[PDB]
RNA sequence: GAAAUUGAAAUGGCGCAAUAGAUAUAGUACCGCAAGGGAAAGACAAGCAUAAUAUAGCAAGGACUAACCCCUAUACCUUCUGCAAUGAAUUAACUAGAAAUAACUUUGCAAGGAGAGCCAAAGCUAAGACCCCCGAAACCAGACGA
RNA sequence: CCGAGCCUGGUGAUAGCUGGUUGUCCAAGAUAGAAUCUUAGUUCAACUUUAAAUUUGCCCACAGAACCCAAAUCCCCUU
RNA sequence: ACCUCGGAGCAGAACCCAACCUCCGAGCAGUACAUGCUAAGACUUCACCAGUCAAAGCGAACCUUUGAUCCA
C-alpha cells in the first residue's frame, strides 16, 4: 500500500479491503465466504448454509487488514440501527 | 493522586484486598508520581473502599 | 563532514603496539597487523591448555629418567606410591628428582619394595 | 527405522547368580538409587536427552539420588546405557537433623553420618 | 580404508557392558509397586507447582523511589 | 597521521550573552498570556515548517506546496525529483511492509 | 513532604543535573559492531 | 597444589587469601619433610606434631593482564576479554620438626 | 539583560492593501 | 483521490572548514568535430635509510638464561550444505539502516484526553525504539554529429 | 567501442542478480509444510526472539485403537 | 504426455507421508424436489482460501466427481 501519499504524505487505505470486510471495533474482522453466490444449484444444503454465513478472520488476517486500513475505519460508529452494534464489543473474554 | 505515605496506602490496600484474592496482591508503588498500581481489576472495590475511608 | 573520527590514531596504535614485534609488514600495516594480532591472541588463549599438558609430559619424562636411574619404570613408581598412600604429584616428583636425588632414591626404593 | 527400544521384561528379572554376584537381596530391596551419568547424551536420541534432563544427570560423574520405584525405574531403563546405578546404603540409617550437615557419600555407595 | 578393533577397544566395551549389566540387576528390584507408588508424591508435586505458579503470577514492575530520582542531583555536588 | 600536531585555538563560549541568557523566555506565552499567542508562533524559520514537523518526504511536499512557486527553477526541479525519489523509497523499499 | 526536605539537602537543581525518567528513553540501535553490523538485521 | 618448599622460599598463590600483608600462617597439609640424611613421608599427610611449616603473607597483587580471545573464521565471531587474577605472595619463614616418631 | 517586549497579537482589525499582489485572495473577500 | 466547509501569523545557524562546503582558485586547464564533459590545488602513515641475509615452513604462540633452534598451530572476507571459488599491494582520507500501522516503556490528565478538526465501553495526549550502499544491458524526449 | 551513433535529460531508471554493509560485551537462537508465470523470490504455517497473563505441560503403567488376511506408533493415572 | 479432483498401489499397527511414479474415472449421472430452515459441538488434506460431520429446535413428509475474485 501507500505508506506516504504524494499529495498529503499520509498513509492510504486499500479500498479492496473496505469493499469486502467489516471491522468490529474490538478488532474483529467479519467477511463473507468465498463462492457463497456461485453455482448454488450444485451445492448441498449444508454447504450452502456454511457459505451463507458471516465469518471472522484470523489474528494474522486481522493484523493485515488493520495495516491495510487507516484509523478512520477503526473508530466508534454510532449508526442508527446497526445490525452489528451488539457484535462491536466483546464480553466475558478471558485473555 | 496519592499524597503522603504511599507505603501506608499500599499496606492498607494489601490488607483490604488479600481476603478478596486469597493472596496478598502484587503491587508497584510509584513514590515519584505518587501512584499505586495493583495487578488485577479492583476499580469498583477500591472506589467503594476509598469512599468509606472518606477520600 | 559533520562528525568525523579524530581518535583513529589511537585506535590503530592499540593494535600496532601488540604487532610491533612481528616480521615484515605485519608489524606496520594495520590491515595486516590486525589479522596477525588476532591470531596471536587466539594462540595465547589456546596455549594455556598446552602449557598444562606439556608440563605434565615434562614431569613424566623427568620422573621416568630419574626412576630408570634406579631400575624402576614410571608406571611402577607412580602406582606403588599410590598404593603406599603417598600422594606426591608429578610436579613435586620431578622437582625431587632434580633437586633431592636421595629423597627420590628413597621413593624409588619404597615403590620397588611395595611392588615386592 | 530407528525408534525407542522396548526392553523385554526378562532383562530385569534377577537370577540367584546375579544376587550372589552383586550383593542385593530381592526381599527388602534398597530404597534409593544413586545414579551417575557416565556417558554423553550427544549422538543419542532426543528422548534419552530429555530423560537425562528430567533425572537431573546433566553433569557427568555427579551422583543423584532417586527413588527405587517403577516410574523412576522406567526412566532409568530408558537411559540405562548412559548411567551407573548403585544402591544407596545407609549403615547408620538416614541422617538425623542434628547431623544432616555432617554426612558424606562414600565411593562404596554408603551415606555415612560422620565426616 | 578399513578399521580394526583392538584389544583395548574390546576391553573398554566389556567394561561398559559390565556396568550396564549391574544397572540391569539394580533396576530389577523395585521398592514399591506401581499401585503403592500411586499418589505418594502428589502433595509435594502440587506444592511445587503452586510455587511455580506463584512465581509466574507475581511478575510486576519494581517500585520507584523519590530517593532514587533525587540522588541524581549529586552529580553536581562540590566542595564549597 | 590523521591527527593534528597542535592544540586547536581555545574556544571561548560566553554562557551569559543575551541570546543564551534570554533563551526560553516566552515559551509559556500561551499558558501565561491567556492563550492569545501559541508558543509555535515564536518559532522563526522557513515559512513551510514553522510549528510543523515531518519526515523528509512530508517536508519536501510541504515545501513544494507552500513556496514551490517562489523557488528557483533548478531548485524546484531538484525538489520535484527528490519528492519522486522519496515517494518510491518510502512506498516501495524497506524491511517492513 | 520529606521529598522537599531532601531537595533542601541536595545540590541546586540546574541544567547539568537533569535526567530523563528511567525507562522513558530506549537506547538507539544502530548497525555498527559485531552484533548489529555485518548483515545489519 | 603441592609446593616444594624451604625456609626463605617465595610462593605465588593464584588467589587472594583473606589475610593482611605481613600476617603469619601455619601451612597444615605437609606431605613430605626431608633433610640431607633423612625424609619423612606422610600417608598421605604428616602429623601436626611432627612438622610445623610457617609462612607470611608478603604481597597481595593482581596478575598481569591475561588475554582471552575467541575467533572463528567466516562467522564474524571475534570476542576479546582481559582478566587479572588475584595473587598472594607468601614467604616460608621456617620448617620445624619434632621428635615425635 | 532585559527581555524583549513580549509578543502580542496585532491589536484591532488587520486590513491588507488590495493593491499589493502578495496579499492572499482570502484576505480580500467579504468573508474576511 | 477531491470538494462543500474551516481559516496560519511573521538576519539567523546543536551548517561545512580545502577528498568537506558550490563543479569552482574555474565552467578555467584539459578532453570532444560538436552538443557536451570537466579538474587539481593554498597554508613521527605507508615507502625507504640508519641497519641485507643463516636450516624449518600463515611466520605467531607457549616459552626460555638465550633471537632462532623445541612443542602447538590448514591466512582473512564473502558465496556455497562444508573445504574450493570471489575480493584484497599497502597507507591516509572518504564510503553504506532514511519511516509508518500498531504495540511496548515512561510522564500528564482521566470518563475523559487533546491548544478547534480527532479518538474514547480506560481512554487520550506527549516522548522514546524500528525499515542501507554501489552496479547493468536498456527505454523514451530533446539536442549534436557525414 | 553500430543487430542500430553520441550527448544531455527523465535518472538516485530498474535489477527476485552480484558485491559491500564500519565500536565493545553478554544472552536466547536450526531445516520444516502449503501456494505461487513458482522452485536464485515471496506470503502463510512451523520454528525463533521479546514482553505479558494464567495453569498445567512433557515423560508415561495399565486399559484402549479392523476387518480384508516387524521395529514400533497413538492416548495418559502416576512419577 | 502430464498440470485439478477422487479411488486403488504406497507405506504391515494414530495421522502424515515413496514426490517423481503405476492403474482407473469426474468435470458427472441417477434420484428427490423439505434431497428444507435453523443451530450446540467438532473434523479438516499439515497455512489461508476452501472442504466435511452434526445433537437439540422449527417445518414438511413418512441421496449414492471439481473453479476463487472481479466482471456481466
Ligand atoms: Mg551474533
Ligand atoms: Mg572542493
Ligand atoms: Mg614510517
Ligand atoms: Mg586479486
Ligand atoms: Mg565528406
Ligand atoms: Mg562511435
Ligand atoms: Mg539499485
Ligand atoms: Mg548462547
Ligand atoms: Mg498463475
Ligand atoms: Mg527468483
Ligand atoms: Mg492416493
Ligand atoms: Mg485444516
Amino acid at each position: 500500500l501507500t505508506y506516504f501519499s504524494a499529495r498529503k504524505g499520509k498513509r492510504k487505505t486499500v479500498k479492496a479491503v473496505i469493499d469486502r470486510f467489516l471491522r468490529l471495533h474490538c478488532g474483529l474482522w467479519v467477511r463473507r465466504k468465498a463462492g457463497y453466490k456461485k453455482k448454488l444449484w450444485k451445492k448441498t444444503p449444508a454447504r450452502k448454509k456454511r457459505l451463507r454465513e458471516f465469518v471472522f478472520c484470523n489474528k494474522t488476517q486481522s493484523k493485515l487488514l488493520d495495516k491495510m486500513t487507516t484509523s478512520f475505519w477503526k473508530r466508534r460508529n454510532w449508526y442508527v440501527d446497526d445490525p452489528y452494534q451488539k457484535y462491536h464489543d466483546r464480553t466475558n473474554l478471558k485473555v | 493522586k496519592v499524597e503522603g505515605d504511599i507505603w501506608a496506602l499500599q499496606k492498607d490496600v494489601e490488607d483490604f484486598l488479600s481476603p478478596l484474592l486469597g493472596k496478598t496482591p502484587v503491587t508497584q508503588v510509584n513514590e515519584v508520581t505518587g501512584t499505586l498500581r495493583i495487578k488485577g481489576y479492583f476499580d469498583q472495590e477500591l472506589k467503594a473502599w476509598l469512599l468509606e475511608k472518606g477520600f | 563532514l559533520r562528525n568525523r573520527v579524530t581518535d583513529r590514531y589511537f585506535r590503530i596504535q592499540e593494535v600496532l603496539k601488540h604487532a610491533r614485534h612481528f616480521r615484515g609488514r605485519k608489524n606496520r600495516c594495520y590491515r595486516l597487523a590486525v589479522r596477525t594480532v588476532i591470531r596471536a591472541f587466539v594462540k595465547c588463549t589456546k596455549a594455556r591448555y598446552l602449557k598444562k599438558k606439556n608440563m605434565r609430559t615434562l614431569w613424566i619424562n623427568r620422573i621416568t629418567a630419574a626412576s630408570q636411574e634406579h631400575g624402576l619404570k614410571y608406571p611402577a613408581l607412580i602406582g606403588n606410591l599410590v598404593k603406599c598412600q603417598v600422594e606426591l604429584n608429578r610436579k613435586v616428583l620431578a622437582d625431587l628428582a632434580i633437586y633431592e636425588p636421595k629423597t627420590f632414591k628413597s621413593l624409588a626404593a619404597l615403590a620397588s619394595r611395595r611392588r615386592h | 527405522k530407528f525408534t525407542r527400544s522396548r526392553i523385554p521384561e526378562k532383562v530385569f528379572q534377577a537370577s540367584p547368580e546375579d544376587h550372589e554376584k552383586y550383593g542385593g537381596d530381592p526381599q527388602n530391596p534398597h530404597k534409593l538409587h544413586i545414579v551417575t551419568r557416565i556417558k554423553s547424551t550427544r549422538r543419542r536420541p532426543y528422548w534419552e536427552k530429555d530423560i537425562i534432563k528430567m533425572l537431573g544427570l546433566e553433569k557427568a560423574h555427579t551422583p543423584q539420588v532417586h527413588k527405587n520405584i517403577p516410574s523412576v525405574n522406567a526412566k532409568l531403563k530408558v537411559v540405562k546405557h548412559l548411567i551407573r546405578i548403585k544402591p544407596l546404603k545407609l549403615p547408620q540409617g538416614l541422617p538425623a537433623e542434628e547431623n544432616m550437615s555432617n554426612t558424606c557419600l562414600k565411593s562404596t555407595g554408603e551415606l555415612v553420618v560422620q565426616w | 580404508r578399513p578399521r580394526f578393533v583392538s584389544l583395548r577397544a574390546k576391553q573398554n566395551m566389556i567394561r561398559r557392558l559390565e556396568i550396564e549389566a549391574e544397572n540391569h540387576y539394580w533396576l530389577s528390584m523395585p521398592y514399591m509397586t506401581r499401585e503403592q507408588e500411586r499418589g505418594h508424591a502428589a502433595v509435594r508435586r502440587r506444592e511445587a507447582f503452586e510455587a511455580i505458579k506463584a512465581a509466574a503470577t507475581s511478575k510486576f514492575p519494581p517500585h520507584r523511589f523519590i530517593a532514587d530520582q533525587l540522588d541524581h542531583l549529586n552529580v553536581t555536588k562540590k566542595w564549597s | 597521521i590523521g591527527i593534528r600536531l597542535t592544540l586547536p585555538p581555545p574556544k571561548v563560549v560566553d554562557r551569559w550573552n543575551e541570546k543564551r541568557a534570554m533563551f526560553g523566555v516566552y515559551d509559556n506565552i500561551g499558558i501565561l498570556g491567556n492563550f492569545e499567542k501559541h508558543p509555535k508562533e515564536l518559532i522563526r524559520g522557513p515559512i513551510w515548517l514553522r510549528g510543523w514537523k515531518g519526515n523528509e518526504l512530508q517536508r519536501c511536499i510541504r515545501k513544494r506546496k507552500m513556496v514551490g512557486s517562489r523557488m528557483f527553477a533548478d531548485d524546484l526541479h531538484n525538489l520535484n525529483k527528490r519528492i519522486r525519489y522519496l515517494y518510491k523509497h518510502f512506498n516501495r523499499h524497506g524491511k517492513f511492509r | 513532604a520529606r521529598a522537599l526536605d531532601l531537595l533542601r539537602g541536595l545540590p541546586r537543581v540546574s541544567l547539568a543535573n537533569l535526567k530523563p525518567n528511567p525507562g522513558s528513553k530506549k537506547p538507539e540501535r544502530r548497525p555498527r559492531g559485531r552484533r548489529r553490523g555485518r548483515k545489519c538485521g | 597444589r603441592q609446593w616444594k618448599v624451604t625456609s626463605e622460599d617465595l610462593i605465588l598463590i593464584g588467589n587472594e587469601l583473606d589475610l593482611a600483608c605481613g600476617e603469619r600462617i601455619r601451612l597444615e597439609k605437609v606431605l613430605l619433610v626431608g633433610a640431607d640424611n633423612f625424609t619423612l613421608l606422610g600417608k598421605p599427610l604428616l602429623g601436626k606434631d611432627l612438622v610445623r611449616v610457617e609462612a607470611t603473607v608478603i604481597e597481595k597483587t593482581e596478575s598481569w593482564p591475561r588475554i582471552i580471545m575467541r575467533f572463528r573464521k567466516r562467522k564474524n565471531f571475534k570476542k576479546k576479554r582481559i582478566v587479572t587474577t588475584p595473587q598472594t605472595v607468601l614467604r616460608i619463614n621456617s620448617i620445624e620438626i619434632a621428635p615425635c616418631l | 539583560y532585559r527581555a524583549r517586549p513580549p509578543p502580542r497579537r496585532r491589536p484591532g482589525p488587520r486590513w491588507p492593501d488590495p493593491e499589493d499582489l502578495l496579499t492572499p485572495r482570502w484576505q480580500l473577500g467579504p468573508r474576511y
